[PDB]
């Protein structure tokens, strides 16, 4: 799930001098700054609040996708603290799949996709942001 | 020279090449734009020339061409109208269009007219707020994608003037765009003549509704307006295609500096090194 | 000040340039032959002045707090005295000439002001969140400031001109009257507690503080008093 | 089945191919079809009218000229409006334009183009020293 | 408006299903949330007795 | 007809997303029951553990 | 390795991070007491760095050849220690980071990299003509990567845009798959001699293979190859 990260974060940093002047420009790099935006507010963390694997993992595979690019960016962060939430209380399952198949060669594998996509959208139909 | 201040002159130079190259970004973007601005300007323009060439191949009567398309003998005033990128940085545009206004008005004035002008933009209605030729006109606040309503305000006065005699002419000094690193200034006639060879119109002939010359008095000025229009477009062209060089060439030179800034730097902090080891071992022996 | 600190008394202890005791030490090596470290400083520098930060602690009986004065050798915080002294530090703030030319008595800046004490878990979560509201419409230093030197606002800015008028508020809100002063100025002086503070400065973010004019935050010490002084 | 042409200074209307135009000529309105002949009038603030297979479209024009070729018609108008859209306010066409454009297309295209000229100017005093 | 209110109507069953059943699984976990802690702390109880007994 | 088959299969529709709702209500019911036991069988033998590690 | 050296073999030495032994020398000298030199370098940097690296030389006999990794403190190429380095080195091999990520395994920076015997008194007139002008194409590449960002490619002229499209090319050819690596990635390995390499580079530049894409040019051996694999 990293390597998307990765990848487009440091395509942010090649563009980080130009997120003031995100507006006036190409629509492809306005995505890309606006991508590295939301990962870099998404990998913002308070003290004290560790995220197990399994957390760490969803929330990687939310941003990674799609899902996020609708949520503004000073509520990434927010977006985050109750998601987990939705998936510590809501569908406890999920995250037990995830753990379970962390060591899976092709991790994303059917099952524990379409049980990430479901939550995720189950998630986001409810929220307002 | 302090291996300590080189580190802040790196730095600043650091940031001075980061700011120019995102200036040099969205001057090349808003050029881009403006570029297609142009071309989507470019048919009204050139359908309205046919027109001009059409219709003047008939009603060639001076007296009937008395309205705009008449050619002042005496010439005793004429106006300029200067479009100057607003903002500098622009590198020598600004500059290069500021002085043909000068061989203009001397030129001018030297033919005893008494040349006046009406400026585009700030920075030219300093050069010349300053020279003291007030703008007889000044159209500031201009931005990438102006609509014609803006040069409307000035090009109404200036076409006024050659119906109210007070002018016997008027030429636009703008800034031309030849090659995206090119912008040479160029001068253009801003007087309804037309009349070009008998080829380019193929005397099309129509049944003037509200008649010949009632079509032509109310055609003069939207030409002369639209003239001035693509004038102004390409003046802001031509700006954001000077300020992108201008800002490449910074942002060289600023690269070219941290490198030296960078040697100089690492010699301080060699000899800071030197410096301390040897004083180090002083006070140990 | 240990003694009063075994009576159980708080105390608070003010070592006035802390870091012209580390020079003094530097000399007292310079002289004894020992081996010098660093620049000129002594090997002994770190226990030296762990021997001395080490007993400024707060203990069940009593706590000594101590508020220092640091002078940093030119502008160097890499100096070896600055960064020892540095690594014994809890809060840091930063008087400013443009501040105190302002008639702004407490001349505390707001931004390079720091304390690792600023975060939800000692203060709370309330403290936190408006201390992180505060120092962010000045995060910019209202950055707007530049912009208005060259565009005069725009004339005005769709939201930011609300920004600036808060920042302007809050940063005369910032001064308050001392009762050392009071015999001074005229003016007398006000205790305000934390809770005060921060209940203060949360309200007047929320926007309760939109409706008095500025002159009206210039010494006063709750934004309940300046409420008071509107009323009146 | 002519070749109309809405042209204006800022960009082109319409270029399709159209029945009827129900021009507003100054002298009167005109009729115009497929074979009229060549033309060339001055015209009136009103609404334009333009009938496709059956559709009336009143483009209003508050002033323009027009050219009727036997093939084509041009419409050098000043300004084309459609008020029959009515949502076009709501449209991104007049609602973006209040924020998509102006809003971030200019002021902020302004407010950042200012602020790096005043970040290098300051940095460039602060550079003063080499 | 049929179509149009049709979707909307399969939507928004769903969405309060889903609701629902989030809701009566977020039940569930604190129940035996709960119920364990309860357990945990009787553990620690029956521990500390015996070591009350080896003391 | 179309009208006529519209509102049809927005009967049809409607029909099936009680049926899923139930369905989804169902599923939540048995995920709470097996989370709940797991949850009270992973405290019951933690109090196990401790009571054994206390002996 | 002197031991094989002195069979008649040749031998090939790889040192890794001879500034590891350089700082090695450089604290023992501290250890034993001698006066230290310029940044923290022993007085016998020079000696210490003859007493290496002058064993590695070519006899009569046989000849130990030695590829020695460098780290650079800092980023000074003038810092004794790879001053001293580069005093007794005959080829620089720099390994850059964006042309390993783009697969391009055999990610040496050709620009950067340079080499003492390519004259053409030693390596051949042919040898240096193409060599010149593969890194002159490479060079106008690096000079149009600012550009092609500024405007696209389009802006670029014509023929700078063929030594665009044919930069990317022979960036892409200087790829070429490893024997050690055939078992990751299922392909054999290709040794090109040097006049094979040479041949097919300048046949590459004098316009045969220009209609031949990017691909195809990728993990290749000679231009032979990239020929047989276009008609397949």
């Amino acid at each position: 799930v990293a390597g998307k990260l990765k990848g487009e974060l440091a395509q942010f940093r090649d563009l980080a001098a130009f997120a003031q002047f995100a507006s006036d420009l190409d629509a492809t790099t306005k995505a890309q700054i606006e991508r590295g935006q939301r990962l870099q507010e998404l990998l913002k963390q308070p003290q004290y609040q560790p995220l197990p694997v399994e957390d760490q993992v969803a929330v990687l595979y939310a941003a990674t996708n799609n899902y996020l690019d609708d949520v503004p960016v000073p509520l990434i962060t927010k977006w985050r603290d109750d998601f987990l939430a939705f998936l510590r209380t809501a569908h406890p399952e999920v995250r037990k799949l995830i753990y379970d198949n962390r060591l899976d060669r092709k991790f994303p594998t059917p099952e524990v996709k379409e049980a990430l996509e479901a939550a995720i959208k189950e998630f986001k139909a409810t929220s307002n942001y | 020279p302090s291996s300590r201040e080189i580190k802040r002159r790196i730095r600043s130079v650091k940031n001075v090449a980061q700011i120019t190259r995102a200036m040099e970004m969205v001057s090349a973007s808003k050029m881009r734009r403006a570029q297609r601005n142009v071309l989507a300007t470019r048919p009204y323009a050139d359908r309205m020339r046919e027109v001009m060439a059409n219709l003047t191949a008939r009603v060639v009567g001076a007296a009937r061409r008395g309205t705009l398309l008449e050619k002042r003998e005496t010439v005793k005033s004429v106006a300029l109208l200067v479009v100057t990128p607003d903002r500098g940085l622009c590198g020598s545009l600004v500059a290069n269009v500021l002085r043909r206004a000068g061989r203009f008005i001397t030129e001018q004035r030297a033919m005893g007219r008494t040349v006046d002008v009406y400026t585009f933009g700030r920075k030219g209605r300093d050069f010349f707020l300053r020279t003291g030729f007030a703008p007889a006109g000044e159209a500031t606040r201009l931005g990438d994608a102006p609509k014609l309503e803006a040069i409307l305000g000035v090009a109404i006065s200036a076409i006024n003037g050659f119906q109210s005699g007070k002018y016997d002419e008027l030429y636009i000094i703008y800034s031309e765009f030849i090659n995206t690193l090119v912008q040479r200034p160029a001068i253009k006639q801003l007087l309804p003549v037309e009349s070009p060879d008998i080829s380019t119109t193929t005397n099309v002939d129509y049944t003037y509704e509200p008649g010949e010359e009632e079509v032509l008095n109310s055609i003069l000025p939207r030409y002369v307006e639209t003239q001035i229009y693509q004038a102004v477009l390409e003046s802001i062209a031509s700006e954001h295609s000077a300020r992108m060089v201008a800002m490449r060439n910074a942002t060289n030179n600023a690269k070219d500096l941290v490198r030296d800034l960078t040697l100089s730097f690492n010699k301080a902090r060699q000899a800071a090194i030197t410096k301390e080891v040897s004083e180090i071992a002083s006070g140990a022996a | 000040a240990e003694y009063f600190r075994d009576e159980g008394r708080d105390i608070l202890l003010f070592i006035d340039n802390i870091f012209r005791f580390v020079q003094a030490g530097s000399e007292v090596s310079s002289l004894l032959g020992r081996m010098p470290s660093q620049v000129g400083y002594q090997p002994t520098l770190g226990t030296e002045m762990g021997e001395l930060q080490e007993r400024i602690t707060s203990t069940k009986r009593g706590s000594i707090t101590s508020m220092q004065a640091v002078y940093v050798p030119a502008d160097d915080y890499t100096d070896p005295a600055p960064a020892t002294v540095f690594s014994h530090l809890d809060a840091t703030i930063s008087l400013e000439r443009s501040i105190a030319e302002r008639a702004i008595f407490p001349a505390v800046d707001p931004l390079a002001s720091t304390s690792r004490i600023l975060d939800p878990n000692i203060v709370g979560e309330e403290h936190y969140r408006v201390a992180q509201e505060v120092k962010r419409v000045l995060q910019r230093y209202k950055d707007l400031k530049d912009i208005i030197a060259i565009l005069g606002m725009e004339e005005l800015s769709d939201e930011d001109k609300l920004t600036v008028q808060r920042a302007r508020k809050i940063e005369l809100f910032f001064s308050q009257p001392f009762t050392v002063a009071q015999q001074f100025t005229g003016r007398p002086g006000k205790y305000v507690p934390v809770k005060k503070t921060v209940e203060s400065f949360a309200r007047l973010l929320n926007g309760e503080g939109d409706h008095i004019p500025e002159s009206f935050f210039y010494m006063q010490g709750d934004f309940d008093d300046v409420l008071a002084a509107y009323e009146a | 089945p002519i070749h109309l042409e809405i042209v204006t200074a800022e960009r082109v209307i319409l270029s399709d191919d159209v029945d009827m135009i129900s021009a507003p000529t100054k002298d009167g309105r005109v009729g115009i079809l497929p074979r009229h002949a060549p033309l060339m009038t001055i015209l009136e603030p009103g609404e334009l009218d333009i009938i496709k297979n059956g559709e009336r479209t009143p483009f209003a024009v508050s002033g323009g000229f027009m050219e009727v070729l036997p093939h084509r018609v041009t419409i050098l108008a000043d300004t084309v409006e459609r008020a029959d859209e009515i949502d076009e306010a709501r449209a991104e066409q007049a609602r973006a334009e209040a924020e998509a454009r102006r809003r971030e297309a200019q002021s902020e295209r302004d407010m950042a183009l200012a602020e790096a000229k005043l970040r290098k100017e300051m940095v460039r005093l602060r550079v003063a020293q080499l | 408006e049929q179509l149009a209110n049709a979707r909307r109507d399969y939507e928004a069953e769903i969405a309060r299903a889903r609701q629902e059943a989030a809701k009566i699984v977020a039940q569930a976990q604190e129940r035996a949330k709960q119920q364990e802690a309860e357990i945990i702390a009787q553990a620690r109880r029956e521990a500390e007795r015996l070591k009350e007994e080896a003391r």
